[PDB]
RNA sequence: AGCAAACUAAGUACCGUGAGGGAAAGCUGAAAAGAACCCCGGAAGGGGGAGUGCAAAGAGCCUGAAACCGGGUGGUUAUAC
RNA sequence: GGUGCAGAUCCCGGCGGUAGUAACAGCGAAGGGGGGUGAGAAUCCCCCUCGCCGGAAGGGCAAGGGUUUCCCGGCAACGUUC
RNA sequence: GCGUCUGAGGGGUAACCCAGGCUAGGGAACUCGGCAAAUUAGCCCCGUAACUUCGGGAGAAGGGGUGCCUAUCGUGGUUUAA
RNA sequence: GGGGUUGAUGGGGUGGGGAUGUAAGCUCCAAGGUUGUAAGACCGAGGAGUUUAGUCCGCCACUCCCAAUCAGGCUCCCCC
């Protein structure tokens, strides 16, 4: 049985940048989604609106280097 | 789920853009079952439709910018102008 | 040009109009009359011997 | 690290919008901001999920939050 | 009018294919040179470059006895592992064939390190003690001997692997009786670096060059660009015509692999042979590779291959000239190598 | 084929600013007895089991060729027209 | 006697190979997160946010079209994909 | 008002093509030909040749200045206003 | 071509080595001006200090903190 953690991780966008250009934000919300489910066998992820803004407030093809993430992994 | 009559019909009566009218997620059950011009201005009273205000240019900049431009001179010497001298004060006028 | 831009000025008002006599759209408005039966300067309908082989 | 306790939860109205702030500790003790704004949300098969707000603390004056979170929230406020 | 001009890279070099294997093995060895027995090639990996300052040894050399300025790369060399004992000789239809592999590990060298690569041997088929004296009683037609060693990657961290690399290696000295001597002696056992190359020497490498992918014409024969109007005009990366006949339409360039491919190098100098990795290391650690922690040789010029690639060391089949000992050294580059 | 026109509207549809030019398309059965009912499917003269009829190429309905495609029978195949 | 077809760049009808291939880029725009309906959602609906036009991609009305307008219900075909 | 100039997703993003940025030393040696690309560029002051149909040439050519801040001065408009 | 817990394969943490050029905030000065009986405080491009700073690193080292888990398919047991 999967432990219902609350663990905080740091996520870190080295491969989705020197990626394409005008996808880097696209992919970036989908490498979340893969980290999440790698770290804690997830089979859904959702992903706060606020987060989603946090990754990228640059527009389409400028995002952060890293972002640091709380997971509440319920059941 | 298409109820683009509520939309049409609020902005005319709130006299908006079409694209200033939001609904309230909470009571969209609401908004649903109106279809006549009356339903729709009791929403609008009721807050179930809200009618977003339209918004201007801040002039704190241009307020400072001006003032500076007046009484120290800052921002009119010969280094901004574009026009020709004619352009800026005509000849005429000034005989005038 | 002669093709596809110069067809773009053929959304006027038509040369040929409905006749009253025949019920086809061959009243020619600028002149006063019908090219397929002659209503506006004929009497008689017009009709040729051409008008079908032999 | 794993978060091991929650120190505070708020709960602040922005433009009409509901925010949650939480203050809690990793393992290492470093103090580390939550910030959630979602309260319901689907399962995977097949119900729904709804936050417990029986916890947050209400807030109405803008200085009735901590210093730390007060000096924090300006930047995440501005896309909310 | 039909000026002249060389063609555009070798003919003897086609096809241009990728190695099918990352450590080839020499077809040709040089001759016995009038020694006692002793391997003829060693095993290294290639770690990075720098550059040191030394005395010419040269006596021909316009630069004798004044300091110049040399590139030079780094090979880290750990002791390799001896196998197994082969013998060649001359067989029914007159080849070359092998005669018998003598393998030696039981005694000592029960490795499972080498069973990542074959899984070898078990403990019932430990018959060796017959193939033994097949290679005494059949003595007297043997023609060639060879050493079957093995690399050991464990001992480099920065060399992340620990399955080895397989390969065999000839003897070259007295007579066929004394070379067998000699090859049981290493069987089983660790052998340095210093037990076949000394400072000084010549050496052919043989490996693998850096892979470069699907290519143009311009970078893998270097053709003519097209020059103005066509720069702009069509299409400039290509050539013009593609053979005159019908007659299987020729051998013209083509797009198509550049790079990894095995070559091979001649006459490439050993200036050092260290123990002492501090005297060698740059400050912040060789970029994209790692630290030094092994022997190391110093090898003055270039090297095929990108880092972290094996690398065979042979004696020098067409020597330039012999050496003798101490090219002395006065400086070596230990800046760091970003920035 | 016979008039361009054997038929849900032929000089009909449709094409041209106009004078003008100008198609395609027949056939269940003796009788609708035109497939009740049950399982599947979002639905479908859709699938399966039934039932009607002398007989279901049963509504895309007389007979139902070849080209073409899919499955199978009998020979045979990666050193060579 | 309107009497025998392999050819007429033959006429008409049906069907191959190319080939599940080209094209669905270029004319200076862009999406993301959460929720809903439904048998079935990149594409329909709601909320937040981000981007583009802003002497036109906004506003008003001709000739021409002819019901395309508005409400309800649909998805066999129709819309360069759904 | 729009994301309907109505197909999308993946890719350390191969060769190559259509548009674009930058290149050490040399500077037309390229080529039918300096084609293409680069250089210059707004406004104020000074200054301006041969020739000429006496109007022009002429923005000839060429030289100098320009941002920000802190204060001022002059001229003019308007307000029941010499 | 490697690693897969009998493990340093990728990330995190901490050090090393690098690219720019010395962060924000606070203290002092600033051509002058606004005040205030004076003392003082207020604006001000910019300068100095805190400060080889702050931000960043498709390089290196150490460290099991996190993840290399679950699952599926194919083919063999010759000789004796």
């Amino acid at each position: 049985k999967p432990e219902k953690e609350n663990f905080e991780m740091v996520i870190n966008f080295r491969r989705v940048i020197m990626g394409r250009k005008t996808t880097r934000t696209k992919r970036a919300i989908k490498y979340v989604r893969y980290m999440v489910k790698r770290h804690f066998g997830a089979e859904k992820v959702i992903i706060d609106p606020l987060l989603a803004k946090a990754i990228t407030m640059n527009g389409r093809d400028k995002i952060v280097r890293r972002v640091r993430i709380a997971v509440k992994r319920i059941g | 789920p298409e109820f683009q009559l509520q939309r049409r019909l609020a902005a005319d009566i709130a006299g908006v853009g079409l694209n200033n009218i939001k609904f309230n997620p909470e009571r969209l059950e609401e908004v649903e079952e109106a279809l006549t011009r009356e339903d729709i201005k009791k929403l609008i009273k009721e807050r179930a439709v809200i009618v977003n205000p339209k918004r201007g240019i801040s002039s704190g900049r241009l307020k400072e910018r001006k003032h500076k431009r007046r009484s120290k001179g800052e921002g009119r010497k010969h280094g901004s102008r574009k026009g020709k001298s004619g352009a800026r004060t005509g000849d005429k006028e000034i005989w005038i | 040009m002669k093709g596809t831009p110069s067809f773009g000025k053929m959304n006027k008002t038509p040369t040929h109009v409905r006749c009253r006599r025949c019920g086809r759209n061959s009243f020619n408005a600028r002149k006063g009359y019908c090219a397929a039966c002659g209503f506006g300067r004929s009497k008689k309908i017009r009709r040729y011997s051409w008008q079908n082989k032999k | 690290m794993k978060i091991s306790n929650v120190e505070s939860k708020y709960s602040m109205k922005v433009r009409g919008q509901e925010l949650l702030i939480e203050e809690a500790r990793n393992e290492k003790g470093e103090k580390i901001i939550i910030f959630q704004s979602l309260t319901s949300a689907k399962l995977l098969n097949n119900e729904e999920w709804k936050e417990n707000t029986t916890d947050a603390k209400n807030v109405e004056k803008r200085e009735d939050l901590p210093q730390d979170v007060r000096k924090i929230t300006g930047k995440i406020l501005s896309l909310i | 009018r039909k000026l002249s001009s060389p063609r555009r890279g070798s003919a003897g070099l086609r096809p241009r294919k990728r190695a099918d294997e990352i450590l080839p093995t020499p077809k040709n060895w040089p001759l016995v040179n009038l020694k006692e027995p002793k391997l003829l090639g060693f095993i290294g990996y290639k770690a990075g470059m720098t550059h040191v300052y030394m005395i010419d040894d040269k006596p021909t050399s316009p630069n004798y006895g004044k300091e110049v300025y040399t590139p030079v790369t780094i090979v880290e060399s750990p002791p390799i592992l001896g196998l197994a004992l082969r013998a060649y000789h001359i067989d029914s239809k007159g080849e070359l064939s092998v005669l018998v592999d003598y393998w030696a590990n039981f005694e000592e060298g029960s490795l499972k390190y080498l069973k990542r690569k074959i899984t070898s041997l078990k403990v019932d088929s430990s018959k060796m003690k017959e193939k033994l004296d097949l290679i005494q009683k059949n003595l007297n037609n043997i023609t060639y001997m060879r050493l079957l060693v093995s690399t050991q990657p464990w001992l480099v961290p920065s060399l992340g692997k620990k399955r080895p690399e397989i390969v065999e290696i000839q003897i070259g000295g007295g007579s066929i009786q004394d070379q067998l001597n000699y090859g049981l002696s290493l069987l089983g056992k660790q052998i340095p670096v210093r037990d076949v190359f000394r400072e000084g020497q010549l050496t052919d490498i043989i490996g693998v060059t850096k892979g470069k992918g699907f290519q143009g014409v311009i970078k893998r024969y270097s053709v003519v660009e097209f020059p103005r109007w066509h720069k702009h005009r069509k299409g400039s990366r290509k050539i013009g015509a593609r053979g005159p006949s019908i007659s299987t339409p020729s051998y013209v360039p083509q797009p198509g692999q550049l790079g990894f491919h095995r070559r091979t190098e001649y006459n490439k100098r050993i200036i050092k042979i260290g123990d002492n990795v501090n005297e060698i290391n740059p400050a912040g650690g060789i970029v994209n590779y790692g630290l030094v922690k092994n022997t190391y040789l110093v090898i003055e010029g270039s090297v095929l291959g990108s880092r972290k690639r094996p690398l065979f060391l042979r004696y020098p089949i067409r020597p330039s000239w012999s050496p003798e000992s101490a090219p002395k050294i006065t400086y070596v580059n230990l800046a760091s190598q970003q920035g």
